[PDB]
RNA sequence: GGCACCACCAGGAGUGGAGCCUGCGGCUUAAUUUGACUCAACACGGGGAAACUCACCAGGUCCAGACACAAUAAGGAUUGACAGAUUGAGAGCUCUUUCUUGAUUUUGUGGGUGGUGGUGCAUGGCCGUUCUUAGUUGGUGGAGUGAUUUGUCUGCUUAAUUGCGAUAACGAACGAGACCUUAACCUACUAAAUAGUGCUGCUAGCAUUUGCUGGUAUAGUCACUUCUUAGAGGGACUAUCGAUUUCAAGUCGAUGGAAGUUUGAGGCAAUAACAGGUCUGUGAUGCCCUUAGACGUUCUGGGCCGCACGCGCGCUACACUGACGGAGCCAGCGAGUAUAAGCCUUGGCCGAGAGGUCUGGGAAAUCUUGUGAAACUCCGUCGUGCUGGGGAUAGAGCAUUGUAAUUGUUGCUCUUCAACGAGGAAUUCCUAGUAAGCGCAAGUCAUCAGCUUGCGUUGAUUACGUCCCUGCCCUUUGUACACACCG
């Protein structure tokens, strides 16, 4: 990740990744 | 009446010292006399081996240990009542030998 | 050399901004209280936290100290 | 066999060893986190933790029926003398085992690495691990090695609680230009611990003063 | 390699009824434990049926772990002329 | 400017001078495999290589080439093979021999599979170095258009960016320190016939004083944990007092204390990194080479040991504080097996010894083992002599290990009696149970320890200071460097 690019969508993507598995993972186990 | 003898043994003591306990306690409400728990002379396990893969650097060693305790339990009372106690004080970390 | 640390220092100083009447110029008393007050993981670090508490004390009782 | 307890015990270990790096191996594509050996009379029962207990004893429980005999076939054992069961994990992003090879199934899909990155790092953060930093090193389109770690949180790196605080793991995911090594190092809370320490060595916490009362100057109370 | 018709089968039966089989890397072993032929008659017999998609294979600490897929039961349904309607060890849950 | 026995002061012990074990290069070679060359290469690859390891050399086998095809094939695709020949071989490896099983399987391709092959200047991981030095970073605030800067510093102090102190900074985080393991204290708890003691029996010796020394008691159906072991804890926090200093951080002298040098020693150990080292540990790998007359593998015989040479880690020693020969006789860390393919091996019986035989115990605080070790203590012989200080070179015989000891595995007995009479220029380690002597165990091991890793016995001289040498760190400074002076 060198260039001045790819690193925005490099975190936001990145941590919505993220944000889409704490509502995945709290969902497995709530519903049980 | 029997002369039989439990010995515990394990590489943790905090697991090993709670399956002495409880044992120990279960002859006290019990009036079975008791003789133990013996602490024998912990014994250590050590290699002494060489940090480099290669045989380029310093001289400079690696040395790891295992430290495994024994407690021997002696006991005078009947083959029923010396079974249940063990499988009342299970605990995965100790093995449990019982020797009449 | 036996130069107190920051996390000694500090820790200590707190005690005396907020328990200064209780603590007395005596280690084993000031030692059995602050096993008390703060909850301190180790025993060494209490005996040193406990230390450098009545020091302070003792300098208290001969004048102002500063920054407490 | 008659063995001596120095040379029991540490067969227990090679055994246990060698059977962790079995799980490893069998079960990584659903996430296989640990093995416990919790040892019983009459049974050896054997707890295999992964994320996903449903690949493992999948189709009514086939997968775990032709594992625990690919076990008792190598080790001597009766049918009868081993029970496994399967559980999962209660924090994913806690464990950091589960998202070590949870980045490689990411990692190998050839996603860019700040996209994979970043994309654990947060789910660690979001299951309130105290750290999480991630290293990936090797080559990628480019001949000279280089490095690259992404540092979050709090860290430790020296003394004791390094042990208690800190799990690692660390694995090589296979790339067809060569060896991409990664290390995710990831702490539980302290005060999420339940069997060590539940604090930092220095950790000193301060209780609040009790004083400002009203003292009057000579009264009995008779109750 | 040349294994006998007889040798043979006693592994493809072992590939059945408890079919996974656990051999260790020692070729001039002169028996793999509870099946009466050759050590290296084992592995490289059932390296074939894991070279064409009918066990599934592990490597680990010199050790194999070779166990029977769905799809390679029906490749046993008529080679080993196994009466049907028969499920071996695994499952039977 | 600062710190440092990987720098010096003052010392101690050395190394460097002889022989020898070992390694490096060099040389030779059939191969004398090779990695590594300032600290950070050279008893380092745990690398003490008969076979195997082995990658090398001269020879010989096996496919252990999976799987989809095309070729052939039942009138047999082909494998195992008695006699002989050959070969090192009782390798049906092959050649004459015609037997023998039968669709597993023979040819070519794709596809592979495996490599101690090359590439560590394509890599991972680990280790070493920077550096175990003390250094590193953000939040808010200040400076600057900005990259950045301050914080993160004149001074004192500390082992230390560790604290005081000064302060456009304030309060924090990582590292250090804390933390963990081990050593020292516990007559205060918890217990211990796998530890000991004292009593009590039963017994033995000498004086006869009722005393002194043993053995025995897994029923004397005794007590105890002081000493032996470990588990729960307490105990030190520079404590109190004199000084010195900014009276602060601290330091120096005394008192008590088990301990007042970071209480002693270690484990862990930051931000990025190095063309430091390893593909010769991995079924860890990318690429190049090979892949059946194999660079895979196996087995045979040889090698890493080979010797005109330079160097390093060390051991014997150079004599009398000593050699022997008697007598005294005290440690601690550790290791151990069953149908194996042989462990520790006692006790007894043979052998000068080494070694040999028969039993037992111990899968383990029980037995091996109190590992009754050596220095050391005492008593005599030697009497400064290359002596009886030293055990190189060399011969003969006796055993063990292992299929196999020749290029002597290793030991023992006799004999052979080498240099060495204190080491030039240089240079190494080290401040208290430390240095220096003195032995024992675990490792690589079928045999082999002049080597490491540990342990214990005896046990000091002199500093407790500095920046003079060296090294590194920090600041100021300079730069036309940033692939960063190997520019």
């Amino acid at each position: 990740g060198q260039s001045d690019k790819r690193e925005l969508e490099g975190e936001v993507e990145g941590t919505e990744d993220a944000e889409a598995e704490l509502e995945a993972e709290a969902e497995e186990n709530d519903e049980s | 009446i029997h002369k039989i003898r439990i010995t515990l043994t394990s590489t943790k003591v905090k697991q090993l010292e709670n399956v002495s306990a409880n044992i120990i306690r279960n002859a006290a409400q019990y009036n079975i006399v008791k003789k133990g728990p013996v602490r024998m002379p912990t014994k250590v396990l050590k290699i002494t081996t060489r940090k480099t893969p290669n045989g380029e650097g310093s001289k400079t060693w690696d040395a790891y240990e295992m430290r495994i305790h024994k407690r021997v339990i002696d006991l005078q009372a009947p083959a029923s009542t010396v079974k249940r106690i063990t499988q009342i004080t299970i605990e995965p970390g100790v093995d449990v030998e019982v020797t009449i | 050399g036996r130069v107190r640390t920051k996390t000694v220092k500090r820790a200590s100083k707190v005690l005396i901004e907020r328990f200064y009447p209780k603590l007395t110029l005596d280690f084993e008393t000031n030692k059995r209280l602050t096993s008390e007050i703060a909850v301190i993981q180790s025993k060494r670090l209490r005996n040193k936290i406990a230390g450098y508490t009545t020091h302070l004390m003792k300098r208290i009782q001969k004048g102002p100290v500063r920054g407490i | 066999a008659i063995l001596s307890k120095k040379k029991k015990l540490v067969a227990d270990g090679v055994f246990y060893a060698e059977l962790n790096e079995f799980f490893t191996r069998e079960l990584a594509e659903q996430g296989y986190a640990g093995v416990e050996v919790r040892k019983t009379p009459s049974k050896l029962e054997v707890i295999v933790k992964a994320s996903n207990t449903q690949g493992v004893l999948g189709e009514q429980g086939r997968r775990i029926h032709e594992l625990t005999s690919l076990i008792v076939k190598r080790f001597k054992l009766s049918p009868e003398g081993i029970a496994i069961y399967a559980e999962r994990v209660e924090e994913r992003g806690l464990s950091a085992a589960v998202q070590a090879e949870a980045l490689k199934a990411k990692l190998l899909s050839g996603l860019p690495i700040r996209r994979a990155a970043y994309g654990v790092l947060r789910f660690a953060m979001g299951a309130g691990a105290k750290g999480v930093e991630v290293v990936i090193s090797g080559k990628l389109r480019a001949a000279r090695a280089k490095s690259q770690k992404y540092a979050d949180g709090f860290m430790i790196h020296s003394g004791q609680p390094t042990r208690d605080f800190i799990d690692i793991a660390i694995r090589h995911v296979l790339m067809r230009q060569g060896v991409l090594g990664i290390k995710v190092k990831i702490m539980k809370d302290p005060a999420a611990n339940r069997f060590g320490p539940r604090a930092l060595p220095d950790a000193v916490k301060i209780a609040e003063a009790k004083d400002e009362d009203e003292v009057i100057p000579a009264p009995t109370v008779k109750s | 390699m040349l294994i006998p018709k007889e040798d043979r089968k006693k592994i493809h039966q072992y590939l059945f009824q408890e079919g996974v089989v656990v051999a260790k890397k020692d070729f001039n072993q002169p028996k793999h434990d509870e099946i009466d032929t050759r050590n290296l008659f084992v592995i490289k017999a059932l390296q074939s049926l894991t070279s064409k998609g009918y066990v599934k294979t592990q490597f680990s600490w010199q050790y194999y772990y070779y166990t029977l897929t769905d799809e390679g039961v029906e490749f046993l349904r008529t080679e080993l002329n196994i009466p049907e309607g028969i499920l071996p060890l695994t499952r039977l849950k």
